[PDB]
């Protein structure tokens, strides 16, 4: 429904790879933060509804992630 | 140094065409989703960017008085590229000391002024304060929380590193770097100028900068000649420049000079910043060097997407409060 | 001797 651009998709996906796959020492998961686990799985989940992105209507000229 | 700088600056053997030179505003957000920010970009004047600058003769001396006499700084010997420190006092007494009794050649590069008086007289471009990770994924009531103006990590409530001031004198070199954390920057030539070395963060050149690091023998390499390409590039007063994750380079101030600039990490060349902040994690680099709260920033950028697209969020009941209470404002 | 972070230096 919303669309992100390729540059975010993979990003986020080598972001959650790398985060995921870091052991608890140095995960550095912040004190804001409930579940990380549950987070991971999130991530994983909207990556691929996103998948199907259009690469020309993700061109809104305004960032998805913004403050209300 | 083994090298000579002279000649590096005289050759045109750097002659390759990375830069784009832009328009204020053309960059804009719609620019970075379609592009990336994969291209070093260059503004020959401020108009449509946003920014917002000091007085046009602003002195050195001007900003010990805005950040404080006795605040330490952290100045750069040219001739070791090591560190040392001295208060702003002592910096302005050194800058202002005629070009041939300055009896070393020092640099600043990494006087950061937030939450000072100056802070408030320098503005970034408008984009950058769109897809800043601190602005727009660090917890709000944290960032708003910070008093302390210096760097000190224990008193640090998120990663400081918005705004730097920049005081060159005439002759100091910074050898080839990539900024931390692969962090991007942005760089206002507020008097003097900067002459620029550019190399592509490509898979090879990147291994041989790596290789370079874990060497030692570095005050002997020019790396710009160890590339197949590289642009050298001169910035004049007024020009703002915008480096992208990832680029290697190294920097000469051939005049007196002023520069305001500041890094940042955004959501579009996420994989060029994790490949940087684990060179440095190979190369030992110690962590007043790096990016502050790098992994906890991550996290937080991951926590922000999940949230305003699908409306869950992961944070903590309080923080979500706090982030609540702020909307309210 | 407080540490610090953020330091910009190659
Ligand atoms: O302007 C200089 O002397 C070096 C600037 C720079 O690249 C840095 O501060 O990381
Ligand atoms: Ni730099």
């Amino acid at each position: 429904q919303v669309h992100l651009t390729h540059f975010e998709l993979e990003g986020l996906r080598c972001l959650v790879d790398k985060l995921e796959s870091l052991p608890l020492h140095k995960k550095c998961v912040p004190t804001g933060i409930e579940d990380e686990d549950a987070l991971i799985a999130d991530v994983k989940i909207l990556l691929e509804e996103l998948a199907s992105s259009d690469p020309k209507l993700a061109l809104t000229g305004v960032p998805i992630v913004q403050w209300p | 140094r083994t090298f000579d700088l002279e000649e590096k600056l005289q050759t045109n053997k750097y002659n390759a065409n990375f830069v784009t030179f832009m328009e204020g505003k053309d960059f804009n957000v719609e620019y970075i989703q379609r592009g990336g920010l994969r291209d070093p970009l260059i503004f020959k004047n401020s108009d449509g960017l946003g920014i917002k600058m000091p007085d046009p003769d602003f002195t050195v001396n001007d900003v010990k008085m805005c950040v404080g006499s006795r605040r330490m700084v952290d100045v750069m010997d040219v001739n070791t590229q090591k560190g040392i420190e001295m208060t702003m006092a002592q910096w302005t007494r050194y800058y202002e000391t005629p070009e041939e009794e300055r009896e070393k050649l020092y640099n600043v590069i990494s006087l950061e002024f937030s939450h000072t008086r100056l802070e408030n007289m320098v503005q970034r471009p408008s984009t950058v304060d769109f897809i800043d990770w601190v602005d727009n994924m660090w917890p709000r009531h944290l960032k708003e929380s910070q008093t302390e103006s210096t760097n000190a990590i224990l008193e640090m409530q998120y990663p400081k590193v918005q705004k730097y001031c920049l005081m060159s004198v005439r002759g100091c070199y910074t050898d080839f770097h990539v900024d931390f954390g692969g962090t991007s920057v942005w760089y206002h030539i507020h008097q003097g100028g900067k002459v620029f070395w550019l190399i592509p963060p490509t898979a090879h050149n990147l291994e041989l900068y790596e290789n370079w690091l874990l060497s030692g023998k570095q005050g002997d390499i020019f790396l710009g000649d160890r590339v197949s390409d590289c642009q050298r590039i001169e910035l004049k007063q007024g020009y703002t420049f915008v480096i992208p994750s990832g680029w290697i380079h190294a920097v000469y101030t051939p005049t007196d000079t002023l520069v305001f600039g500041g890094n940042f990490l955004h959501s579009f060349n996420i994989p060029m910043q994790l490949k940087i902040y684990s060179i440095e994690d190979r190369t030992r680099v110690p962590n007043k060097f790096r990016y502050p709260f790098y992994y906890e920033m991550c996290w937080y950028v991951l926590e922000r997407y999940v949230y305003c697209i699908t409306n869950r969020s992961h944070l903590t009941k309080d923080f979500q409060k706090e982030s609540l209470s702020m909307d309210m404002e | 001797a407080p540490a610090t972070g953020g330091v910009k230096k190659p």
